[PDB]
């Protein structure tokens, strides 16, 4: 009944001929060939002759494909047909939704699943999915989530329902894993259950069930043909990106854009990786024609904002991230870009606003950024609350370890600080990051060493510091002060000279200098 | 997601004062 | 190969494996318009198998999503279109959706490259149809006609082609009958050939092959269930409309509108019959919910126009037949409405443009030549007006309006006898039809004018009178009656009728003069 | 197809002259 799908009632089941057989084969092929004048004319004739509900259903298909939803509904709701046929009830309900009749949709479907194997998706499941589509449009988000999970519980093949839960961030990271774990993959195939489960794991978050995810990608990888799959590849690059392995990510992403140019799912990851890789030209190339090709997509205006980032036109980048997030308020990557552009230009509350709206979408990353922002504001309790929430998520990001280090440092836990900075430098070696920004971690390590009176370690790290970024007055001042401590006024002097030449007004440099003078 | 750069501890007046505990 | 359809590639042929669970699953997703899912599953099976049939079905999903560039690319990548007829069809189909006309022609060929049966349309047919669509857009309407004729000869089931031929009026009434008569119905079903052929004949010219058409209509009425078919009720209604049985047309056409309220083909017949009976209210209601629910359809504005026409607002009527015939330049009814607006305003040349562009869209029917004749009478081209009138008459001889017009012509020459015969036959004709009686006052008065010419004054009075009856207020027929009376030498009766004329229009130059002389 | 009304023959100025010739 509603356990079956659309395949049960396909004309091709005849294979398991009358005039009404011929007409059905004919209308069916006309529909698959999208010759709709033809399918409507044959579909009308067969229906007139038989009055068969399955003929009514297929006739409404063509009206649906035509965009004639009002007409499909009318034909299906006129003769109690929605009551004689699960497929009709589904299709009528499908039309009411397309028509925005939310209340009438629920009248066919019922507010709860009323029903609680042919190769298709159980119509019971599809109706649960539609039921969720309605509650979403009634903004009843609690019961949409719930009525979507019903769908997947009923037939694991209801990927539309799954796609809603995930791409609409309707669940926790754990909520999602918990769900694709408890599915009845026998509604796909008892044997080979594993195949479908692995496929679904490719969509879940990369950093909570690293064991199941690894066993999943491994099994899929052995299946010939799937190495060329975008979903598999896209998953691999998400993992890679979490590990800061940006060249690797970029090797994959790029392969995706050549072998399947029309999928735009890849861009936020490709754009983000190029920003870190500092490819202004690729970012100019890619955005320009994105604006030229897809002016309507939020993705393209994210690409434009990001270009203005590796070029430090912050007022402009803020302008196009603003545009990109007003187009699609649900587009996470754009609120991050937005937020960052405030951070850069010193506006804390606005960045924190954008950050916390960005966190709702999506991950250790937003909590990390919120954390970095309160630290700049000097709110150490809040900074720590966030960094900790971010560390519980993922403990292996060198940027997060730097921030924990700087918090430990600000509460004077020097030994824990040093531990954090040292691990941050371990992790960084394993990455494919640009190295000039990590000069800050080297200097941080030197500052912790300075505070524990261990001055020879401080000199080494501080020096490893400006090595990575040579145009830096503060580390010269840093180094100078460590020399005064080592009672070597002369080397402190040469270093204070270098930093005073770099920043001639420096108040601390100047005072610190007079004192070294012997 | 766009990342950003490691925060940098900087030298402070408290740091010069700290030194001035040369006594 | 191109001799088969998609039925051959349906996963459901298994009824006669992991890839097989995937395909069943993709198929049902499609069917259920769960497109994110069908793309998801379809992409995985194609990755595994590399099968053209899987590329096809994946491409299908993209087309349902309107991603035509994307399907096109997918079917182009591996030179699929060369290894699969379905993939060639679908790639071409996307190219057409993209308006890429030379692209589509590169893939299809400028003519049919292919010079058993699975139940669907032969892909060979479908590609000629596609080629027809291209040629239409390049405005090679002659090659489009041929290239659409070919689809039908190849497989009688290619009704998208038939519908194009018939709707774009690429054929003459004769050409259309010769086409369906020569079609090979075994490509539908050798044994049930008459059923499909009768269906097609119902689409055709009602007048020229009255006989083949009457058994087709009988055969189909003997089929249980078709008596309620919109297409069948429409041969009838159109046939009834030709005979001017307008109440009958409305009985049928109103019934179609209750049991199938979203049927739109019914409107021209319905609208035109309501205008004939003068039903403003009904015309008003219809036009209003049509513009509410179908503002993008040409019929909608045909209805708005016809309404402004039982209401005599000719400017806004002209606007709307303009809007409708622009929205669908192939829409004949809108052109007739357009021309009538000009005729009423006295804009003869523009009326003649519209009627001649309409005679293309209604070929094989007698009304456009009728109207061309009447309009050329206005200009004074009696030779020309007679050419067109003999022309309608050869097509159809039993329309009261045509006999009236032939009669006004015989009267304009000086063949009063023939004029009287023609007028008398219009009148006989009108009694058998169901037409609004009021407009035929002009025919009665016409017959009366033929009679005074033959100096048969009593027959003239009687006819002029019956004219006057059907039209409450006509100054010219009162003047006519007076002219007759003072021929009978009864100026006193001539005087009271002249007083009526000068009251309906106090300025008339000739009514004043006829009164001038009736002093007796 | 919309229809129109039959053409009406009118008494003309020439008819009043065909009369005057009653001599």
């Amino acid at each position: 009944n509603s356990q079956l799908s659309t395949l049960t009632i396909s004309p091709m089941t005849y294979l398991a001929l009358s005039r009404e057989d011929y007409l059905r084969l004919w209308r069916h092929d006309a529909l698959m060939q999208q010759q709709y004048k033809c399918a409507a004319f044959v579909g009308e004739k067969v229906l007139d002759i038989t009055g068969n509900p399955n003929d009514a259903f297929w006739l409404a298909q063509v009206y649906c494909c035509t965009g004639d939803y009002a007409r499909a509904k009318c034909l299906l709701t006129k003769e109690d047909l929605y009551n004689r046929s699960s497929a009709c009830r589904y299709l009528a309900a499908f039309c009411l939704v397309k028509l925005y009749d939310w209340q009438g949709a629920l009248n066919l479907l019922g507010e709860t699943n009323p029903f609680r194997q042919d190769g298709g998706i159980k119509l019971e499941a599809s109706m649960c999915y539609l039921r969720g589509q309605v509650y979403t449009n009634l903004s009843n988000f609690d019961r949409a989530k719930e009525c979507y999970k019903e769908a997947l519980m009923v037939d694991a093949k209801c990927y539309e329902a799954f796609d809603q839960l995930v791409s609409n961030h309707l669940l926790t990271a754990d909520e999602e894993w918990d769900l694709v774990l408890k599915l009845n993959y026998s509604t796909y195939s008892k044997e080979d259950a594993a195949f479908l489960r692995s496929l679904y794991m490719l969509k879940l978050n990369k950093t909570s069930h690293e064991d199941e995810l690894r066993r999943a990608e491994d099994y899929l990888s052995s299946i010939n043909g799937l190495e060329k799959s975008s979903d598999l590849l896209l998953c691999k690059a998400d993992t890679l990106f979490v590990r800061s392995r940006f060249i690797d990510v970029l090797a994959i992403t790029t392969k995706i854009l050549e072998i399947d140019p029309y999928n735009l799912d890849v861009y936020p990851l490709h754009l983000a990786s190029l920003h870190e890789s500092g490819e202004k030209n690729k970012l100019y190339l890619i955005s320009n024609d994105l604006v030229d090709r897809h002016p309507e997509k939020a993705v393209t205006w994210l690409a434009v904002g990001i270009y203005y980032l590796c070029v430090n036109k912050i007022s402009e980048a803020r302008r196009y991230f603003s545009k990109s997030s007003t187009m699609d308020p649900q587009f996470g990557p754009a609120w991050i870009g937005f937020a960052h552009s405030f951070a850069i230009e010193g506006e804390h509350d606005q960045a924190i606003s954008a950050y916390t709206t960005a966190a709702r979408l999506f991950t250790h990353l937003p909590y990390l950024f919120l954390g970095m922002q309160h630290m700049q504001l000097g709110n150490i309790l809040l900074a720590n609350e966030y960094l900790q929430s971010s560390y519980a998520l993922f403990q292996y990001d060198p940027l997060l370890l730097n921030e924990l280090g700087v918090v430990a440092f600000n509460k004077s836990d020097m030994q824990t600080a040093i531990n954090h900075f040292q691990n941050a430098l371990l992790l960084v070696k394993k990455t494919q990051s640009n190295e000039k920004p990590w000069a800050a971690t080297w200097a941080n390590l030197g500052h912790a060493y300075r505070k524990l009176k261990m001055y020879d370690a401080a000199i080494d790290a501080l020096n490893q510091g400006l090595l990575l970024s040579t145009n830096d007055a503060n580390v010269h001042t840093a180094i100078a002060l460590v020399y005064l401590h080592k009672k070597i006024p002369g080397l402190a002097i040469t270093h204070l000279h270098e930093s005073l030449a770099i920043s001639p007004n420096e108040i601390m440099a100047s005072d610190l200098l007079k004192r070294a003078l012997e | 997601m766009l990342r950003r750069n490691p925060t940098a501890i900087q030298i402070t007046a408290e740091d010069v004062l700290a030194y001035d505990e040369e006594k």
